[PDB]
């Protein structure tokens, strides 16, 4: 049993017709203090998977090393390490899911919520969630922390059920993700303007975008708002 | 000296091969499998007339549907029987059902090669494991100290084994009744035994689906001996 | 001679005699054949009986839905090693949701057998194994020796008189490799291969044991009247 | 639950109700609170359902093994003690199990009370569960050693009914058992709803209730 | 720990260490067991090479395992103490877990199991001891007499002897003991036990120990004078 | 790996001999001579500093060792075995005594502990006996001065005076003629130097001889003042100069 | 303080027919007032004509199913490909659950299939391993809403034959698979209305001698 | 591996003897003779030190006679170092019994314990046995005065008079001849010394070559006193009995 110290907030994601998108801001909070402003919380594994992590950052860094070690270990005595016997999103997820549930069963959890986003060998989209309790679930849209409350409602308007996935283009999906990130910046007190976004497409491969900013923000209407009820000036 | 788990130049484990020699010195045990049941019979071989022969327990119940006969260093069998009984009942606990005869035999044979430098030497006893289950019916297995087990329609182990096995070769057919099998075990036991066969120095047993595993009374066996004598005198 | 008392001792020419004696146990064992195409992999095994009243000792063991082996030598050692493979195949599935690669299965068997050849007190395994399987890189066939050496092959055979079947496969190499999408013809080639190792005895209904795995075929074993088709 | 068991002239009676609770919610109307350990041994159940089932089915494993080794049926005294010894290993761990071990052996009929604390009591009559106080009232006023099997079966049946009525966490149905030297005999499943009205009319009891 | 396999098979299928343990038993002083109709008697030889002995405190040959079971032996004396101690512990352990005293058959089976374990365990040698275990089961008037040996085999006997010159006294018992009519009384049973030892013992003085076990935990050891009266009567009948 | 020698390497032979102990005693016989003499008001222990090379600094190699402030030791036989015994003896004096009773052990009991360690090397698995004989001199309040010999077997005997190693047979004879129950410490040192000269071949001076005494309390060697009951160690190693001074009156 | 348990909601329902059995469950997965997934399968085909569902804390439920599926696999290996009977599976699960008597699988488990006589069978468990064969059982969040309805409409409880006035009960006529599925769908439609954790979708697994069949039905998504 | 160098200390010979036990007994037969004699009013322990020197400090020396507690003592024959290991174990066992039951340990119970330890080294562990034979002289309120002996086999027996070590065959004959049941301590003292005087391999028996002890109820009223004789006291009893 512990308590999380340096923390990372929402990770959001969704499926689209040819792949999956995932995003997460670059902040490492120390309680209410916005301590670290250059933290990467999306961690690619090969060219077919991106693992997005929220929660305790020390535990994130530990997981990041487990994944790095996993790639090394898979290459051992494996001539097809960059081909048929490469690491799949489903392999990477199940490994993490096994670890997360084992750690909670020893009453010493990794204090995180993880989303593994990727594309399988056969071109199928992979998107699944796991957390400190070892709880797992999959959905066309997935989000952690505040994202679950604010992002999912917006992303579910684009892909409400399974049959909406082939009807969703990458431009529409990215637009929806970027808008969700803006909404979270308005409303999440432990979020930052700067974020990273990753697209894993079955055709164009892994596109990893860094140093993105929330833009087109509405603040002008604030000038008119005065007092808390009766005040006019 | 030399390792206990050493291979000979011929590719055999010395200790396993030597334990087989101890089994050849053991008293004769015979098993015959039929569609009406499996019969198990043994030579008691008391070392003195003062020894109360009914205390010689070379036929043993493992479960209600599985019996066992032994030959060789019979003291070694006690822990094997204990494990067998535990395995049989433990499976009944975990799965609410009778355990398969083969699965029971396999569990016993897993102990066999657990020796080295675990126990210090192989077992010096061979077992005939007879039983019944719903999947494969009436079965007879021969469990060795090598860890190997063969299924048999009929089998003899102990000192008079190769003489008895040749006899079982000729006599066994797929349409044998239980009564016929009983007399056949008695016939072959009487043939290979040193002393004259009677109800006190030989013991019969069987396993049927209905009644399960039963050791025969000395009064019941005595009648089967008398029935044998008369039918041999009939031609 | 003086250097065969245990596995921890090299001879003056750099030989390990206990390992070589364990290799000898395989040569005494009954013949078994392995061969594959690009779509399927096949095991064919000649089972051995104690006498006419006895059953025919089983030679083929299933390890997973996509993998299994045939044995030649000490059967209990095959049970120990096949049990280990079952666990490793199972660990791969439960943890990584991944079917264990046949090549990696061989590497694991090699390393398990090796530890028994370098340590005092223990002994080498006294059995040879032919592992077939179908994974993400297609059909495979492996030959395991208790020295630790594991070899990926198109076809092979181990046991008594196995040299005859091995020569046949070496001639037929170009033919049987091309038998794609036809399980019955691949088995025929295996049955014809193992037939080159027979003397006096012939293939009967309770004598022959066959196994197959392939693209859309789980590892299944055929015994009894199921192999009468191929006699 | 309510369970009872008592010795008498022609063996021992065992009766239990059939309810299972999850707080206020009745989770099961018809559970079996008696385990047939062997043809001559019974075990009642009260407390944690899982504990009762696991440990008494494990007792039956150990009782079977006794027969195989000794070639003789286990006594009720020995069986009850094996169970109590199991409880003493998990002493303080939080097990909840109250049971009667009923049977017939060489000393005649035998009845032992065993609970989670490792307690082991020999006696002629016992009753366990949330509704035992109600069962004892009927039993104590009507029990004799000189009972007929027919009357004894009814007494235990009626004693459970008493408890099923008043106790909120007892009811559903009644299961009867009669243990003899030729083994135990099951005397059926009796719905309390139907039994109540039947007993009320025939016996004249429960005048307070309107039917 | 010391794991060395001392008891192993030889090419001819023998475990020599177990067989050499039987030679230690052959060296041991003679012990005899005879069961009558309502009793069992245990006779034991005391070698008279050791005089100036304090017979009050010297370990007696017959040992009580419980109030209703006794154990005598032949072979290594030190080894016998280890078996007796284990047996006595098991006797109390059985009473504690099952609430009945051990049967003579069960106690024998346990002691024989211990002896067997020491023939296939690493680092240990077999017990150089054979035992005679006698008594009456709880609430049973049928006499019980069992024998064990280093290999771990055990069996029930109407009458049996072990130790040095046991071949001779077994010869005597085989012709003198009738199964159809066993020693009806205590006297007849003791007389036959003393007679059998007189075939081997030497002097009938302090060389013979007798212990009578009757049903319901009635165990007594005879004194020198009581035994001496049997010795006197036997030889006076023999002079004819 | 693992230490698989869990069995005794010292065993009884048909004749009743414990071979390894005998052979250890043979190694002691080959070793350089050392001796011990007990006086009325002290004990002296002495030996030859047999230097392996003249380039070697023999002052760094200490054959005579302090075990406790009132107990000293010297040996004959294998030096490395002696060195580790001194380390163990120093430690056991603390663990099994001083940390319990708050004082240093008496000579006889420390000897008893050293003896026990040497006995266990004679019976325990996978080890050979120690190839040394020790002479332990010491003082304690209730037993006074004492001198003990300890052998590879673990046996120990108290002596008025004795010698071990190379020329022990001759040296013990020399001591029998000179020893009496009225000797002062200086007289015992004088006899020690005379006895030791017979077994030495080459140079005989303060730099080639190692000699220590158990005598009067040395408050100058205590290192602190203020506690009346603490009067300093009775063990003192004689200097090179102090030896040479007594070699002129020889 | 760390709390190793959680509640993922959901509700399951098993009904045993004369020669068939059904195991139904909603596809909604939740924490607190949020929805995780609208379609997350909860009822699984475990092999040997057995279906299983571990309702409650999803992580513990997924672990138990995973372990039982594994137990079926090793049963085949160890006992010559023998078919695991439904009664044997039940007893095996009891021991899986009790292995954690002091750190329980927080799940209400139900399995369904056919007994060795070919008749329909349902077995119901508590979190610590107590089980029993049942005809009708609802488990999970809306268990208390559904069970009374099944007592009434499956076992005809409190129902009597008109004209007799409480003297003669309604006879216990057997139900067809079509009739059962109607009662299942109505049960989940009613449960969806009055329970916030139930909704999104309904997945039913039907077991007969011919095998395991699936049926899916939409539920209200609010 | 290591097996090559294993002597196998705990095995039977073809004749059914324990090699190492027999060879340990051979060792003990060369040790100094120790004698124990039990009388009605006490027990005597006499023992011969092995070829001593004039420079040996006798008054502070102890190789033969050891105190286990106030009621029980032992005479040693064999390896002294081995004996001290066992003696310290016995001293502890006596104190454990006293702490547990608040009564002094009965003599036999202590003897059995030590003998069981010796037995263990002959059956398991692969170690050499202890090359020691003890004579136990003790008193308790059950059996009164008691003499026991134990040897490396772990076998123990009770005695009226007994010898261990060298020349036991000769010594036992001499004791068997002159010993009587109604004997007293002063007479037993004389017998013990006379026996050693005749069996000794030395030219003459002197005070410096002896260890001597008595266990007497010759303590003021109902209680028992152990007396380990001093060198001067051994010299006086030698003159008294007329040996020097
Ligand atoms: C009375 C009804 C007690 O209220 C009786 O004592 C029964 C005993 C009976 C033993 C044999 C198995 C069935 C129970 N006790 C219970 O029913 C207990 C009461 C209880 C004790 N401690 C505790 C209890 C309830 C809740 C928390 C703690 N009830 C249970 O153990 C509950 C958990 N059992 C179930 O819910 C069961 C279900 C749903 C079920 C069971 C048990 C068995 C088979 C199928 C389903
Ligand atoms: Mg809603």
């Amino acid at each position: 049993t512990q308590q999380p110290i340096v923390t990372g907030t929402s990770v959001i994601s969704m499926k689209y017709d040819n792949g999956v998108i995932i995003a997460a801001d670059n902040l490492g909070s120390y309680g209410s203090l916005l301590r670290f402003n250059g933290v990467e919380r999306l961690i690619p594994v090969g060219d077919n998977t991106v693992v997005g992590i929220s929660g305790d950052i020390s535990d994130m860094q530990h997981i990041e090393r487990l994944l790095k070690d996993l790639v090394t270990e898979n290459a051992y005595d494996n001539p097809l390490a960059d081909a048929e016997e490469a690491l799949e999103p489903s392999y990477i997820f199940e490994y993490l899911a096994t670890v997360m549930y084992q750690r909670r069963s020893k009453m010493n959890p990794l204090w995180n919520a993880i989303i593994v986003a990727g594309v399988q060998s056969n071109g199928d989209q992979f998107l699944r969630y796991v957390n400190l309790l070892g709880v797992t679930y999959s959905s066309p849209t997935l989000a952690t922390g505040f994202g679950a409350h604010m992002a999912n409602p917006l992303l579910r308007k684009v892909v409400d059920r399974e049959s909406d996935i082939p009807k969703t283009t990458v431009q529409v999906a990215e637009e929806a993700i970027v808008n969700a990130m803006r909404v979270l910046y308005y409303r999440d007190a432990r979020s930052s303007r700067n974020f990273s976004l990753a697209i894993i497409d079955k055709n164009t491969g892994l596109t990893f975008k860094k140093n993105l900013q929330v833009e087109n923000m509405k603040w002008d209407f604030a000038k008119d708002i005065k007092g808390y009820g009766t005040q006019k000036i | 000296d030399r390792g206990v788990s050493t291979f000979s130049p011929e590719g055999r484990l010395f200790q396993v091969e030597y334990s087989l020699e101890a089994i050849k010195l053991g008293s004769t045990a015979i098993g015959i499998a039929t569609k009406e049941g499996v019969v198990l019979g043994v030579e008691k071989r008391a070392t003195s007339p003062l020894l109360e022969s009914d205390s010689i327990e070379k036929i043993v119940e493992i479960d209600r549907h599985i019996g066992c006969a032994m030959s060789g260093l019979t003291a070694d069998a006690r822990s094997m029987i204990e494990h067998a009984r535990t395995a049989a009942v433990t499976h009944n606990l975990y799965y609410d059902e009778d355990i398969n005869v083969e699965s029971l035999t396999q569990s016993v044979c897993d102990l066999a090669l657990r020796f080295g430098e675990l126990m210090s030497r192989p077992f010096g006893v061979a077992l005939l494991i007879a039983g019944h289950d719903a999947d494969d019916g009436y079965q007879l297995f021969h469990a060795e100290p090598s860890g190997t087990f063969y299924r048999y329609n009929a089998k003899a182990i102990g000192s008079g084994s190769e003489g008895a096995q040749a006899e079982l070769l000729n006599e066994w057919h797929s349409s044998l009744t239980l009564k016929e099998a009983e007399l056949l075990v008695l016939k072959i036991l009487k043939q290979v035994m040193e002393e004259k066969l009677d109800e006190n120095n030989a013991q019969l047993s069987c396993i049927t689906k209905q009644d399960g595993f039963k050791i025969y009374d000395n009064e019941k066996t005595a009648e089967l001996i008398k029935e044998l004598k008369e039918k041999e005198a009939a031609e | 001679n003086n250097y065969d008392g245990d596995t921890v001792t090299f001879s003056p020419t750099g030989r390990l005699f206990q390992v070589e004696y364990a290799l000898e146990a395989i040569k005494q064992g009954s013949v078994t054949v392995g061969l594959r195409s690009n779509t399927h992999a096949v095991l064919v095994a000649l089972k051995r009986n104690a006498d006419e009243l006895s059953s025919y000792q089983k030679k083929i063991i299933k390890c997973d839905e996509h993998m299994g082996l045939s044995l030649a030598g000490l059967a209990p050692d095959a049970r120990v090693l096949s049990n280990y493979l079952r666990q490793q195949c199972n660990y791969s599935s439960l943890v990584f949701n991944r079917k264990l690669a046949v090549e990696r299965a061989g590497h694991l068997l090699c390393d398990k057998a090796q530890k028994n050849t370098q340590s005092y007190g223990g002994r080498p395994y006294g059995v040879g194994l032919l592992i077939i399987g179908y994974d993400k890189s297609g059909a495979h066939l492996l030959e395991f020796q208790p020295s630790g050496n594991v070899t990926e092959l198109y076809g092979t055979a181990i046991g008594a008189r196995s040299q005859g079947a091995k020569t046949y496969l070496e001639r037929t190499l170009d033919t049987f490799i091309k038998i794609d999408g036809n399980p019955d013809e691949l088995i025929k080639a295996g049955v014809e291969a193992i037939s080159q190792s027979l003397r006096d005895e012939s293939l009967t209904v309770d004598n022959l044991s066959i196994a197959i795995v392939g693209k859309d075929t789980p590892f299944t074993i055929y015994d009894g009247e199921a192999v009468a088709k191929y006699i | 639950t309510t369970t009872l068991a008592f010795k008498f002239q022609h063996g021992v009676i065992a009766a239990v109700d059939s309810r299972a609770s999850a707080g206020s919610y009745i989770s099961a109307l018809r559970v079996n609170k008696v385990i047939e350990i062997n043809p001559y041994l019974l075990g009642t159940m009260s407390g944690c359902a899982a504990d009762c089932q696991y440990w008494e089915r494990l007792l039956a494993k150990e009782c079977r093994l006794y027969y195989l080794r000794n070639g003789e049926r286990i006594s009720v005294s020995a069986a009850s003690k094996l169970l109590s010894n199991m409880m003493c290993q998990y002493r303080g761990m939080g097990l909840s199990m109250g049971s009667m071990i009923c049977g017939w052996d060489k000393k005649g009929p035998g009845l032992y009370y065993v609970d989670e604390h490792g307690t082991r009591l020999s006696g002629n009559m016992f009753s366990t569960g949330s509704g035992n106080t109600y069962a004892y009232g009927v039993l104590d006023s009507n029990y004799k050693w000189d009972l007929s099997v027919e009357d004894a079966l009814y007494l235990g049946k009626r004693s459970i009914l008493a408890a099923a009525h008043r106790d909120a966490y007892s009811g559903g149905s009644v299961n009867l058992y009669h243990v003899t030297e030729d083994g135990w005999i099951y005397h059926g499943n009796h719905d309390v709803g139907e039994l109540f009205w039947k007993v009320k009319e025939e016996e004249g009891s429960f005048n307070n209730v309107i039917g | 720990g010391y794991d060395r396999a001392l008891s192993i098979f030889s090419p001819d299928g023998h475990i020599f260490q177990v067989e050499y343990a039987l030679e230690a038993v052959k060296r041991g002083t003679c012990a005899v067991g005879v069961k009558g109709k309502n009793c069992v008697v245990l006779g034991c030889e005391r070698r008279s090479t050791l005089k100036l002995q304090d017979t009050r405190i010297t370990p007696s040959k017959v040992s009580k395992i419980d109030s209703h079971v006794v154990l005598s032996f032949s072979g290594l004396n030190a080894d016998s103490r280890i078996l007796i101690e284990k047996a006595r512990v098991e006797a109390q352990s059985h009473r504690l877990t099952l609430e009945d005293p051990v049967t003579v058959e069960y106690l024998t089976r346990y002691v024989a199991g211990v002896q067997q374990r020491y023939t296939q365990s690493g680092g240990v040698r077999p017990f150089g001891v054979s035992t005679l275990i006698a008594g009456f089961d709880p609430r049973d008037d049928e006499p019980k007499l069992y024998q064990t040996e280093p290999s771990g085999i055990y069996s029930s006997w109407s009458a049996q002897t072990i130790g040095r010159n046991s071949k001779t006294v077994r010869e005597f018992l085989e012709k003198n003991y009738d199964r159809k009519e066993p020693p009806a009384t205590v006297e007849e049973c003791v007389k036959l036990t003393v007679r059998s030892l007189l075939e081997v013992v030497q002097t009938g003085a302090k060389n013979i120990e007798i212990t009578v076990v009757k049903p319901d935990s009635d165990i007594v050891a005879l004194s020198s004078e009581e035994i001496n009266q049997y010795v006197t009567q036997i030889e006076q009948e023999k002079q004819e | 790996m693992t230490d698989r020698y869990s069995f005794s390497l010292t065993t009884f032979s048909p004749s009743g001999k414990l071979g390894q102990i005998d052979y250890a005693l043979t190694a002691v016989k080959q070793g350089v001579t050392s001796l011990g003499i007990k006086a009325t008001n002290g004990v002296v222990i002495a030996t030859e500093k047999k230097s392996s090379s003249p380039l070697a600094m023999s002052e760094t190699l200490s054959k005579v060792s302090l075990l406790t402030p009132d107990i000293g030791a010297v040996y004959s036989g294998m030096g490395p075995d002696y060195r580790v015994l001194v380390d163990k003896s120093r430690k056991v004096a603390h663990t099994s005594y001083k940390r319990i009773y708050g004082e240093y052990p008496p000579t006889k009991l420390l000897v008893s502990e050293v003896a026990k360690i040497m006995q266990e090397a004679t019976q325990s698995g996978g080890v050979r006996p120690f190839g040394v004989s020790l002479l332990i001199a010491g003082h304690d309040e209730f037993n006074g001065f004492s001198l003990y010999q300890v052998d590879p077997s673990g046996s120990y005997f108290p002596w008025k005076a004795t010698a071990i190693g190379k020329g022990s047979v001759a040296a013990k004879t020399f001591l029998e003629k000179r020893w009496n129950d009225e000797l002062e410490l200086e007289d015992a040192i004088h006899i020690a130097l005379l006895t030791l000269k017979e077994s030495v071949e080459g140079e005989f001076n303060g730099d080639t001889i190692e000699l220590a005494i158990i005598g009067d309390e040395n408050p100058d060697l205590l290192g602190y003042t203020g506690i009346p009951t603490d009067k300093g160690p009775r063990f003192r190693k004689l200097t090179s100069q102090e030896i040479n001074d007594r070699l002129e009156a020889l | 303080q760390f709390n190793p348990y959680g509640d993922n909601g959901g509700t399951i329902l098993g009904i045993a027919g004369e020669d068939f059995a059904v195991l139904a469950g909603d596809t909604r997965n939740i924490t607190d007032y949020s929805i995780n997934s609208r379609y997350e399968p909860k009822v699984f085909d475990c092999g040997d004509n057995i279906v299983m569902s571990a309702n409650g804390f999803a992580a513990d439920g997924d672990a138990l199913v995973k372990r039982f599926k594994n137990s079926v696999k090793w049963y085949h290996f160890d006992h010559n490909d023998k078919k695991l009977s439904i009664n044997s599976a039940a007893r095996n699960i009891q021991h899986l659950l009790y292995s954690r008597r002091f750190f329980p699988y927080y799940v209400y488990n139900i399995i369904a299939g056919l007994d060795e006589d070919g008749k329909g069978a349902v077995y119901s468990f508590d979190p610590v391993g107590s089980y029993q064969r049942e005809q009708c059982r609802a488990g999970g969040a809306a268990a208390s809403l559904i069970m009374p309805f099944l007592d009434n409409q499956v076992n005809f409880k409190n129902q009597y034959e008109p004209g007799t006035n409480g003297k003669v009960k309604k006879p216990l006529k057997y139900l067809s698979v079509e009739e059962v599925i109607k009662l299942v769908r109505d049960s989940f439609t009613s449960a969806t209305e009055r329970h916030i954790q139930v909704g999104d979708g309904l997945e039913i697994l039907i077991v007969t001698k011919d095998g395991v069949r699936k049926e899916f039905y939409e539920l209200k998504r609010d | 591996g290591s097996r090559r160098y294993d002597s196998r200390t705990t095995i039977f010979s073809p004749e059914g003897r324990l090699y190492q036990v027999e060879y340990a007994l051979e060792s003990i037969s060369h040790a100094g003779t120790a004698i124990g004699i039990m009388a009605s009013d006490g027990i005597v322990l006499a023992a011969e030190r092995k070829v001593t020197s004039t420079l040996l400090e006798q008054d502070t020396s102890t190789e033969k006679l050891y105190k286990l507690n106030d009621k029980i003592a032992v005479a040693v024959a064999g390896l002294t170092a081995d004996a001290e290991i066992l003696i310290n174990t016995a001293r502890i066992h006596a104190q454990n019994y006293l702490k547990t039951y608040n009564e002094d340990i009965p003599v036999e119970i202590l003897v059995r314990r030590l003998s069981d330890i010796k037995q263990g080294y002959t059956q398991h562990g692969g170690l050499r046995p202890f090359g020691v034979s003890f004579i136990y002289a003790g008193y308790d309120d059950r059996y009164g005065y008691q003499l026991y002996t134990s040897n490396p086999s772990g076998n123990y027996t009770g005695w009226k008079a007994i010898s261990v070590g060298a020349n036991t065959s000769a010594a036992q004959t001499l004791l068997q001849m002159d010993y009587k049941d109604d004997m007293k301590v002063d007479d037993a003292i004389e017998l013990a010394l006379k026996t050693l005087s005749k069996t000794t391999d030395s030219s003459a028996l002197t005070y410096d070559r002896l260890e001597f002890a008595t266990i007497r109820k010759g303590a003021n009223d109902g209680e028992v006193y152990q007396k380990i004789f001093k060198p001067q006291e051994i010299k006086d009893i030698l003159v008294k009995t007329g040996i020097t």
